[PDB]
């Protein structure tokens, strides 16, 4: 049993017609101190999977090392490591989920919320979540922490049920995710303006975008607001 | 007297360890394999005797990789060679885990070396029946 020290906030994601999108800001908080700003919380594994991690950063770095090893190990005595026998997103997830539940079961959890996004070899979109309790689930959209409360409502307006996936384009999707990142920047006190976004498309492959920024923010109306009730000036 | 060649760690009167020498025979009796060091890397290659038309071509691979920068090839008792690579792989994983940097070739060589030398120290184990050629590119 432990407690998180350096942490990462929300990880939002959703799936569109050709793949999945996943994003996460680059902040590493320490309580209320916005301590680190160059923290990448999207872990790419191979070219068909991206792992977004939130929670304890030290545990995240550990999960990161686990993933690099999974890659190294899978390549051993594997002449099809870059083809038929490459790491599938579902493999990567089942592994991490196994680890997460074993750890909570030993009363010493990896204090995280993880979302594995990717495209299977048969083209199917893969999006599943797992946290420190070992709990897992899938949905057309998935977000952790604050994003669960604010991002899901927005993203679910684009893809409310399964049938909405094929009808959703990379543009519509990426737009929804980028707007969500802005909303979270407005109301999540442990969020940063800078973030990374990744798209895994069954045709274009893996596109990893770094250093994005929330833009087009409305702040002007603030000038018209004075006092907290009866004050006029 | 005699019998100095029946137990593995025993020194013969002339200071030799016959079991290791007999292990060598098993090596010389095996396929030929080589390694060529070039100006910025190394090349490994081996002979793969085709017992029959039944062997699926290109499938029974012999060269083995350790970590992501090391290559290993050996001649002799193949199963022993795999065993030695399995060890090297752990040895490498352990090193990376503590020092972060993937294991330097020299460092890796001794890891394999010490482990092999270890199997010439007791009579409860057999020496490795393989000579192994391995290498890679590192920090320098």
């Amino acid at each position: 049993t432990q407690q998180p020290i350096v942490t990462g906030t929300s990880v939002i994601s959703m799936k569109y017609d050709n793949g999945v999108i996943i994003a996460a800001d680059n902040l590493g908080s320490y309580g209320s101190l916005l301590r680190f700003n160059g923290v990448e919380r999207l872990i790419p594994v191979g070219d068909n999977t991206v792992v977004g991690i939130s929670g304890d950063i030290s545990d995240m770095q550990h999960i990161e090392r686990l993933l690099k090893d999974l890659v190294t190990e899978n390549a051993y005595d594997n002449p099809l490591a870059d083809a038929e026998e490459a790491l599938e997103p579902s493999y990567i997830f089942e592994y991490l989920a196994t680890v997460m539940y074993q750890r909570r079961s030993k009363m010493n959890p990896l204090w995280n919320a993880i979302i594995v996004a990717g495209v299977q070899s048969n083209g199917d979109q893969f999006l599943r979540y797992v946290n420190l309790l070992g709990v897992t689930y899938s949905s057309p959209t998935l977000a952790t922490g604050f994003g669960a409360h604010m991002a899901n409502p927005l993203l679910r307006k684009v893809v409310d049920r399964e049938s909405d996936i094929p009808k959703t384009t990379v543009q519509v999707a990426e737009e929804a995710i980028v707007n969500a990142m802005r909303v979270l920047y407005y109301r999540d006190a442990r969020s940063s303006r800078n973030f990374s976004l990744a798209i895994i498309d069954k045709n274009t492959g893996l596109t990893f975008k770094k250093n994005l920024q929330v833009e087009n923010m409305k702040w002007d109306f603030a000038k018209d607001i004075k006092g907290y009730g009866t004050q006029k000036i | 007297g005699t019998g100095y060649d029946l137990s593995n760690s025993v020194f013969s009167p002339d200071g030799r360890n016959f079991q290791v020498e007999y292990a060598v025979k098993a090596v010389e009796n095996g396929t030929t394999s080589i390694g060529i060091k070039c100006n910025d890397g190394v090349v490994f290659a081996v002979e793969k005797l085709i017992t029959s038309k039944l062997l699926v071509p290109q499938k029974n691979v012999k060269i083995q990789v350790v970590d992501r920068h090391i290559g290993c090839v050996y001649s002799g008792l193949i199963p022993d060679g795999r065993h030695l690579v399995n060890r090297g792989r752990e040895e490498a994983a352990s090193f990376k885990k503590l020092y972060k940097t993937p294991i330097p070739i020299p460092a890796f060589a001794d890891r394999l070396g010490q482990y092999v030398q270890a199997h010439t120290l007791y009579n409860s184990v057999r020496p490795f029946g393989v000579s192994t050629i391995f290498g890679g590119v590192d920090k320098n």
